[PDB]
């Protein structure tokens, strides 16, 4: 499962149904807190869809459990996540991982 | 270490007599002058007849009706007695003892600053 | 096994100037209080979550820096276990957060009042926010030192400090017996915010350099009397003591006329009437026996201290005009003597201070017997309270209760002269006291003629002048042959050895230091005039051979400032033109287009190897054979000697082992439980001859700088996080230290120099969590607990008393794997011990060079008013790239390595492979190298 923990209060009574566009500002780390995404640097939010499952499922949930502009760590498992499969050179075949996100800007 | 254990004061009506007994326990050094001060809830704090080592009395302004205070510096004892209940007499009543005598002090600020202020009792009149 | 790199933020810290504790006897309040509330916030700024965090903070070790330091750098209240904080969500506490079960669960935010209260009778910091407590509570830490109020914070935040009543109101009320921290300013001193600690600071003409600064310890406020009744002066107390008490009579009665104080046979302070009223005091009166006492005291005290008493002339103080009258006494009272013996014998510098510590023993002593009666010290006096502003020491007294208590001791003195008196009068700390600056070993010079400037702000001990690249951080500057150095505070020019030259200086003086390498001279000039030798050379230093270059350095000590001017422009420098313009002299750096960077001496001690050419001690690699592991041997080469120094030894392993994430439980040795096994063992062998209550076996956290020369067991720092449901009962409650050791005197107290050695093994469980300790096949009482993903360093404490001392064997036990396999992964199933170059022993450092940073947070504290208090502000974001290593969890400035030429070498090295591995049109690769080095990195 994916745990989600508030950081920040938010507008709240806006979720994101199944065929919007949303916009984050996220910061992913390992379980030992190692940074390796940050929307910051590049500068440019993320866009992403729901229902086409072009994300993982972990963070497609986390980010429609929450509402408009909130702040919120989210703890993803390895099963709804890339797990064994994971990425070369970027996260090992067994780690959790998490992520802070702030979603703004629902379209 | 000196403490002053003061007891009496009881709440009766006016005109009535309160026997008011202080002891000091502590060294055998400077025990001198000890006396007492009142203070009315929420009002200024005031200084009753303070008896001396010697049965001198030093009196102020409080020290009317029958008032009577007498010492003795064999155990350091106060039995001061009250025979004039008034409703402005209503106030805590503290029993301070002190090196100085004869409320003087040859020093200045540090023995003037030396005081042993024990407990104190209720004194209430209806 | 490659370093990190990535950006971080900048953190500064401020405090309100309240320092508080406790100890035994002191004079101060146990419990305490104060409040901050927040104005503005913007958060993500600079692409980083902004810090802001309120707490705590101990003036033993709480010394931040504006570098990286641990961690990942940014270290604020509560990355250290000297203080603990509270950012909204968190209690922070040895750089590790806990999350609390507050009300409101959200960080903090313009318009948020904090509360926080101290408890040191049972130690414990709790906080609440807008009036809603939290539920987890700071307990069980060490009581040494002062607490102050402390909070940290980053670029774009606006705080206030609401302390106490005059300055701020309390938002809510505090809870009762909770004092306020407006009440512990000092009367010496007024209220002021101030950061904790500094190098550097803004001045008209520049920056100032500072040096350490002085601090209060938690020992300063107890009284320390001593007993002068015991002893006795019966020659004295039998008439020269009377004398004394009727002349004190005569003052006493002196001051009652010059008041408006009347002549009244029964004592009438009302109508200041005079209970004695007689010229002579009547001997018998129970006051008049108190008076003897203030002889007889005063005279015990006098002998008690180096004082010596006697008579010499009374006869003439009493030739001379003793009744001297003013005709304006009341007819009650007599003549009133006035000696005047101050005409006759003034008072002696020697006198004067023979009073100052009269009066002060007099005030200790009554501060001592206030506190056995249970006052306090509070800026407001209650009586009621037991509270008085006057009963701290008397070096904390300000100067008019100072005076107060001098005037009639002073009287006193100059009665006793005039009768004719004949009393005469009778290793981590030495790095806290001297801070040095130098410029970057980059801008070398070995020829031409150059020239530079220092200005003395505070007259002290400061020391300017040239040295060596080479030159070490822990000697004093002159002291070797490193450093050519003046000392202009007694007028001494220092190298390897004093010898007085010029004259000491003066406040706002500036000297300049002009260096020859062409003639071999160096020259130095106090405002445009060449100090002059004994012998009569203008120059201070000759024959000075060029050797590897020289660099400008300047030492201050504690509590100095001063300003030193390279020369960048030469409109800035003074006395240029007097001495240096027209001798072919050129201001140093004067064509630079940036300002010189420069390099001070940081005193945070650390762990670095132990060197092959250390004078003193010596590591031998022994191997293994067919009954023995391989072992580390510690030997001692100037054991027995002369010219030898024997001092506490800190010791560590250079490889750590790390717990699991997640605690998942868990002769001829039977391979399923050698294969399946998860303890690990390692067994420290103390010598014959070597004591073993002087030796510390255990291990060790990566943060532990504690360098103290007397370390007990007891000293280590502890704290425990208490985590409470709504209804106050605790669900967790978790430890955190830096050092779990033992101590080797327990195992020998149940048994002079023993034959037998002692080995103690340290049984260790990464998936359980817990270390156990035995001692020559003895299970002892002794068991530890630690939480996951933590990480230890093998390490002994030891004081040296032998030649051969200690011996860390790295072996296997019977169905138990070696460290080897614990440390190596490539080695994580090898039951053979063995000990790989890596593994290396390592030894703690008091000093270490560090890099200033070239800008710094520009904070603005004033204050608005009674309603509002003190205010923060600061605004303008400052970021610098961090590099961290990962096996000692500790980051350090990307451009220190401008001087480590080998971590260069090496991150220079990773850079090529991180170039090749993605070469010819790896894609795949490149988009993951992305994730290690990024867009903002690169930028930068």
């Amino acid at each position: 499962g994916v745990e989600i923990e508030t950081i920040s209060p938010g507008d709240g009574r806006t979720f994101p149904k199944k065929g919007q566009t949303c916009v984050v500002h996220y910061t992913g780390m390992l379980q030992n807190g190692k940074k390796f995404d940050s929307s910051r640097d590049r500068n440019k939010p993320f866009k992403f869809r729901i229902g086409k499952q072009e994300v993982i499922k972990g963070f497609e949930e986390g980010a429609a459990q929450m509402s408009l502009g909130q702040r919120a760590k989210l703890t993803c498992t390895p099963d709804v996540a890339y797990g064994a499969t994971g990425h070369p050179g970027v996260i090992p075949p067994n780690a959790t991982l998490i992520f802070d996100v702030e979603l703004l800007n629902l379209e | 270490q000196v403490q002053l254990q003061e007891s009496g004061g009881g709440l009766m009506q006016a005109g009535g007599s309160l026997r008011l007994s202080c002891t000091a326990s502590g060294s055998i050094f400077s025990i001198n002058s000890m006396g007492w001060y009142r203070q009315a809830p929420g009002k200024q704090r005031e200084l009753v007849a303070t008896i001396t080592s010697g049965n001198s009395i030093n009196y102020a302004d409080s020290v009317k009706g029958r008032f009577t205070i007498s010492r003795d510096n064999a155990k350091n004892t106060v039995y001061l007695q009250m025979n004039s209940l008034k409703p402005e007499d209503t106030a805590v009543y503290y029993c301070n003892a002190d090196r100085v005598p004869n409320g003087y002090n040859p020093w200045g600020t540090p023995n003037d600053e030396y005081d042993y202020w024990g407990q104190g009792t209720q004194v209430t009149v209806s | 096994l490659l370093l990190q790199t990535n950006l971080i933020n900048y953190v500064t810290s401020i405090r309100p100037n309240i320092f508080v504790g406790r100890a035994e006897g002191s004079t101060q309040y146990g419990k305490w209080y104060f409040e901050v509330m927040v104005d503005e916030v913007v958060p993500f700024l600079t692409a980083q979550a902004t810090h802001l965090r309120v707490g705590w903070a101990l003036t033993e070790g709480y010394s931040p820096y504006p570098g990286g330091g641990e961690g990942w750098g940014g270290n604020g209240v509560g990355d250290d276990l000297y203080s603990y904080g509270f950012d909204g969500l968190h209690l922070w506490t040895g750089h590790v957060a806990r999350p609390v079960t507050s009300p409101g669960q959200h960080l903090l935010a313009p318009e948020d009042v904090v509360s926080c209260c101290l408890d040191l009778s049972v130690p414990s910091i709790s906080f609440r926010i807008n009036g809603c407590p939290v539920q987890g509570v700071f307990e069980a830490f060490n009581l040494d030192g002062l607490f102050f109020p402390v909070v940290s914070f980053s670029a774009g935040v606006k705080v206030r400090f609401l302390l106490g009543g005059r300055h701020g109101e309390f938002k809510f009320l505090p809870p009762p017996g909770y004092a306020p921290c407006h009440e512990a300013v000092l009367p010496r001193e007024r209220l002021r915010l101030e950061p904790i600690k500094e190098y550097r600071r803004e001045g008209p003409r520049g920056p100032h350099l500072v040096g350490p600064s002085r601090c209060l310890s938690h020992t300063d406020f107890v009284p320390c009397p001593v007993d002068t009744v015991q002893i006795v002066l019966p020659p004295h107390l039998e008439r020269i003591r009377e004398k004394l008490a009727e002349n004190i009579h005569e003052l006493w009665a002196l001051t009652r006329i010059e008041q408006g104080w009347t002549y009244g046979p029964v004592r009438d302070d009302n109508k200041r009437l005079h209970p004695c009223l007689v010229n002579f005091h009547s001997l018998p009166e129970p006051e008049r026996n108190y008076n003897l006492q203030m002889s007889g005291e005063t005279l015990k005290t006098l002998l008690a201290l180096g004082c010596h008493v006697g008579m010499a002339d009374e006869k003439a103080e009493d030739n001379l005009k003793k009744t001297k009258l003013p005709k304006t006494y009341m007819m009650s009272n007599g003549y009133k003597p006035a000696p005047l013996d101050l005409s006759h014998v003034r008072l002696t510098p020697a006198q004067t201070t023979l009073v100052d510590r009269l009066a002060e023993n007099g005030h200790n002593v009554w501060a001592r017997d206030r506190v056995a009666q249970g006052w306090s010290y509070s800026a407001v006096q209650d009586i009621p309270a037991r509270r008085n502003p006057r009963l701290v020491p008397y070096r904390l007294l300000d100067e008019a209760t100072k005076r107060s208590n001098r005037d009639s001791l002073c009287q006193a003195v100059r009665t006793l002269l005039g009768y004719g008196y004949n009393i005469e009068p009778p290793n981590q700390s030495r790095w806290d006291r001297v801070r040095i600056f130098r410029a970057e070993k980059s801008y070398t010079v070995q020829s031409g003629r150059w020239y530079f400037e220092f200005e003395a702000v505070t007259t002290g001990e400061m020391r300017v002048g040239w040295a060596r690249p080479e030159l070490r951080p822990d000697v004093e500057l002159g002291a070797d042959e490193l450093a050519y150095v003046f000392n202009g505070h007694r007028g001494q020019r220092w190298h390897l050895g004093s010898e007085p030259f010029g004259r000491p200086w003066q406040s706002g003086d500036v000297v300049g230091c002009m260096i020859d390498l062409t003639e071999n001279t160096i020259i130095f000039t106090l405002n445009g005039e060449v100090l002059m030798s004994d012998s009569g050379s203008e120059t201070a230093f000759r024959e000075i051979e060029i050797g590897d270059g020289f660099l400008p350095v300047c030492s201050l000590g504690p509590g100095q400032v001063g300003h030193l001017n390279l020369g960048q422009d030469v409109s800035s420098l003074r006395f240029f033109a007097i001495c240096g313009l027209q001798e072919g002299f050129e201001p140093f750096a004067i064509n630079m287009q940036r300002p010189v960077t420069t390099w001070f001496s940081k005193s945070l001690p650390q762990f670095e190897p132990v060197p092959p050419e250390h004078p003193h001690y010596e590591v031998a690699r022994m191997d293994g054979t067919v009954d023995t592991p391989p072992c580390l041997r510690l030997a001692h080469r100037t054991w027995g000697s002369q010219n030898s120094l024997v001092e506490m030894l800190f010791l560590r392993l250079s490889l750590p082992v790390q717990f699991h994430q997640h605690f998942r439980c868990t002769n001829r040795d039977d391979p399923e439980i050698i294969l399946n096994t998860t303890t690990y063992y390692y067994s420290v062998r103390v010598f014959a001859g070597q004591e073993p209550s002087c030796v510390w076996v255990g291990w060790v956290t990566p943060d532990y700088h504690q360098h103290d020369m007397n370390f007990d067991l007891s000293k280590v720092r502890a704290v425990t996080v208490t985590m409470g449901d709504e209804q106050g009962n605790v669900h967790s409650s978790l430890k955190c230290s830096n050092c779990y050791m033992v101590w080797g005197g327990d195992f020998v107290s149940p048994g002079r120099i023993s034959h037998t050695d002692l080995v103690i093994g340290c049984l260790v469980d990464l998936a359980t969590g817990l270390m156990t300790f035995t001692a020559n096949g003895k299970e002892s009482n002794t068991f530890f607990q630690v939480e996951p993903n933590t990480k230890l360093f093998p390490a002994v404490f030891v004081l040296p008393t032998h030649q051969n001392v200690i011996q860390f064997e790295l072996g296997k036990q019977k169905n138990i794997m070696p460290l080897s396999a614990a440390m190596f992964l490539s080695e994580r199933k090898n039951p053979a011990p063995q000990c790989p170059p890596r593994l290396e022993v390592q030894m703690l450092m008091p000093v270490s060079w560090s890099r200033m940073p070239n800008h710094f947070l520009q904070v603005e504290t004033r204050r608005a008013g009674e309603r509002l208090g003190w205010a923060v502000q600061c605004q303008d974001p400052l970021t610098m790239m961090a590099l961290h290593i990962p096996e000692e969890n500790r980051c350090m400035d990307i451009l220190e390595l401008s001087e480590r030429l080998d971590l260069q070498r090496f991150h220079s090295h990773t850079l090529r492979l991180y170039r090749a591995v993605c070469a010819l049109g790896n894609n795949r690769v490149a988009h993951a190298l992305c994730s290690h080095v990024d867009q903002a990195q690169l930028l930068h």
